[PDB]
DNA sequence: ATCGATGTATATATCTGACACGTGCCTGGAGACTAGGGAGTAATCCCCTTGGCGGTTAAAACGCGGGGGACAGCGCGTACGTGCGTTTAAGCGGTGCTAGAGCTGTCTACGACCAATTGAGCGGCCTCGGCACCGGGATTCTGAT
DNA sequence: ATCAGAATCCCGGTGCCGAGGCCGCTCAATTGGTCGTAGACAGCTCTAGCACCGCTTAAACGCACGTACGCGCTGTCCCCCGCGTTTTAACCGCCAAGGGGATTACTCCCTAGTCTCCAGGCACGTGTCAGATATATACATCGAT
């Protein structure tokens, strides 16, 4: 069971997240803030492609059910599948 | 001459709200706001059914559809009481003639 | 020694990722924490490297667009650092919060 | 000839699995529609009235009122916050908002 | 025409009070009338492109709650 | 002297009994005029049913309600109590509407 | 079946006539395809709302004009739709 | 000899393939003749739009291969097309190379 | 200004894998013919939208005083950016194998379709009670003292 | 703390009009039967996802240090609030007209369905050239003086 998986998305990692956004200046609790909300959106994005699956009766999550649950919410996603 | 006939809800909802609360009423724009309440949430309900069937290469909406349909647009509780309800009629129902 | 002056190398930077194209996230860790979160909804499953991949650019992009709106929002408090109530007000105003 | 009865009193239903049937056919959804799919859309129908209903009830009691208004159901939604999620993009004609000042504007000693 | 001032400062400020707002400087009715300009010229376009389709001359309660519901912002109780 | 409240409990008054009531906040013959005025420029002659005008103005008061609440909370967000037209400027910016 | 369907020739031929000098990536290439799908799945079922909405059991070029000048903005618009009748004109003098 | 719908509309975008997804794609029970040839020239117009543009883009970076940087830029570039696509994500597409004023040093 | 550090663009050469073209096939699209039903068109009717008059009253407009809030300036201290040495794991490349996606074949359950029946549901009519409007006393709450 | 005044809340009375119920009718759901087909299941293939090992190296991480920025405080002045007075036009009611929206009936042409065929498009294969990488270098920009 994989687990502590989130302190994975580094520090590095959303500097460089905030820098593509154009953030100059970074507070120290932002790391933490964007860890809990990018966990929130992979969530409800994972529950809708794993519904989107179980469908299917299939056990791996295909792209296409990844394609489906982001279009679902509204985040259409061009480039693999339409 | 006779206007033609409109079908909505009304009753349907007007019955729900008897056993629910059975001295409380409905205003007429309440009876049209329910009315709308339905009919939308039919329509998304139906939307994503057709859109499932769809996606994996089927052509009948099933219990299966409308049960993961449900499961996709309504919140993890909600979700989980209609799926609790659906499921219990369509096993009465199936039971049943 | 030589040093630059605090804020030239975050533009540097700034500059270098929006005109840039790569996965800012670490791949294998971003893959393992999907994989944390999708053994809650089911076990035991399985995930195409293009699944991965797509909610990586989903995430990425998402996270991006975040950060676009908490810059503005904390330009808009005349301040350049961004904090944690600039997400908060940036995610509130959005409809996701 | 068997004594008629209605779909929804088999599924043991008020909402309509007939006509539910018949506008899932009509809709253009698909080119067929199964047997237990109008009855358990009609139970998740009949669900989500029943809940919006029991919650704007309470609410038309707390109003002292016994009729439901636009108002009722409008409180009944944004104070339940799965139903406002559910409804969220929606707005609600003659519903009026939530009762909600910000902390700092109130008044000081 | 003088319609848009028509949206009076004190009704404005009605609409910003419902919000919750309680002090409102001098611009924001001018900004506002521009914001509902906006958002109304985008609804009666396509509630007018749908009384085009029909065939039709009247602006219908049911093409404007089409309109609104293609914006994604869905009215119940004036027809659906 | 003459009775006056301190400037704010008025507004904060004003601020309860608006919230707390559901009529429409703006003037239904200017928001009649406004409407078919707009809707001369799509097409000429037009008419609009009573219930159409009345569903526009529903529309338009809920978004206009629930821009001054994100204007509202966008400005308490730089530590202010009036809103300025760049509220609102932020707050149609993040919600994608600009 | 192992064959899959994919707007990929029809896009190059676009592109030969618009540029024909200039390649596209297979990424672009899916792009693009998703993108034709897309405007294709928004159009055609705004084309179906409307065919429901007046009790009409046909898309017509009637009811894909009206769905373009719903989705697409003002610009776009009115230039496929001028082409899409240009079209359709050019079908029916040709039958 | 057969002659195709898409020569006969003057299109590249194929006519059959269009009138084949409407029919399947379960929009009406019924597809005029007309509407597959109006949706793929109308499709076919928002791809050479995408595509001109995207060219563009790729001959300003001085290349001669549109990856999906180029679309991307060509979308976001655009006010139309930023309008159509903006709440779509565009894999490998990057942002716009937007720094606010503010940040800009004094 | 200025020169030095310094990262970044630019120009050229090797490679490489991915894109642009060919081929064979096969299955999806085109020509042709058919029925039938949906849509086009024409007449009708009535309802519901538009237009006008008048009053009257509540709301909008305007003036004004003032207070409190926006905003600019200033000081400080601390949290964050920058740099550097260390360490850690991500990445890449090869190899294994097996779970499971995907395709095909078969057949039976199941849903479309159709005709006869009829009872549920809708339109219309009527009435009474919930609610709204009015008015007046009670309570709350605010601001000056 | 107090107290007066303004606003709101509450309580009761009267009315009114819209919600609730009843009844006729009609058409849409039900029932019973038939038939095609689609999807459930078995079985086979073979792709790709997972697991692993090893090496490399670039990214992460911990820490030191300085300083820029967030934040708190203070003063000022301006401009929005709140209230009194005047004006105006929104609203209600009432009436008139007509136009267009909904309805029905008739027709015809336009599209689904089937057949027959054939060519376009789509896996497989291939080769070659645009771009990725590497290296040196030039160049502009940042910084301390």
């Amino acid at each position: 069971v994989l687990r502590d998986n989130i302190q994975g998305i580094t520090k590095p990692a959303i500097r460089r997240l905030a820098r593509r956004g154009g953030v100059k200046r970074i507070s120290g609790l932002i790391y933490e803030e964007t860890r809990g909300v990018l966990k929130v959106f992979l969530e409800n994005v994972i529950r809708d492609a794993v519904t989107y699956t179980e469908h299917a009766k299939r056990k791996t999550v295909t792209a296409m059910d990844v394609v489906y649950a982001l279009k679902r919410q509204g985040r259409t996603l061009y480039g693999f599948g339409g | 001459r006779r206007k033609t006939r409109k079908e909505s809800y009304a009753i349907y909802v007007y019955k729900v709200l008897k056993q629910v609360h059975p001295d409380t009423g409905i205003s007429s724009k309440a009876m049209s706001i329910m009315n709308s309440f339905v009919n939308d949430v039919f329509e998304r309900i139906a939307g994503e059914a057709s859109r499932l069937a769809h996606y994996n290469k089927r052509s009948t909406i099933t219990s299966r559809e409308i049960q993961t349909a449900v499961r996709l647009l309504l919140p993890g509780e909600l979700a989980k009481h209609a799926v609790s309800e659906g499921t219990k009629a369509v096993t009465k129902y199936t039971s049943a003639k | 020694p030589h040093r630059y002056r605090p804020g030239t190398v975050a533009l540097r930077e700034i500059r270098r990722y929006q005109k840039s194209t790569e996965l800012l996230i670490r791949k294998l860790p971003f893959q393992r924490l999907v994989r944390e979160i999708a053994q809650d909804f089911k076990t035991d499953l399985r995930f195409q490297s293009s699944a991965v991949m797509a909610l990586q650019e989903a995430s990425e992009a998402y996270l991006v667009a975040l950060f676009e709106d908490t810059n503005l929002c904390a330009i808009h408090a005349k301040r350049v650092t961004i904090m944690p109530k600039d997400i908060q007000l940036a995610r509130r105003i959005r409809g996701e919060r | 000839r068997a004594k008629a009865k209605t779909r929804s009193s088999r599924a043991g239903l008020q909402f309509p699995v007939g006509r539910v049937h018949r506008l899932l056919r009509k809709g253009n959804y698909a080119e067929r529609v199964g047997a237990g799919a109008p009855v358990y859309l009609a139970a998740v129908l009949e669900y989500l009235t029943a809940e919006i209903l029991e919650l704007a009830g309470n609410a038309a009691r707390d109003n002292k009122k016994t009729r439901i208004i636009p108002r009722h159901l409008q409180l009944a939604v944004r104070n339940d916050e799965e139903l406002n999620k559910l409804l969220g993009r929606v707005t609600i004609a003659q519903g009026g908002v939530l009762p909600n000042i910000q902390s700092v504007l109130l008044p000081k000693k």
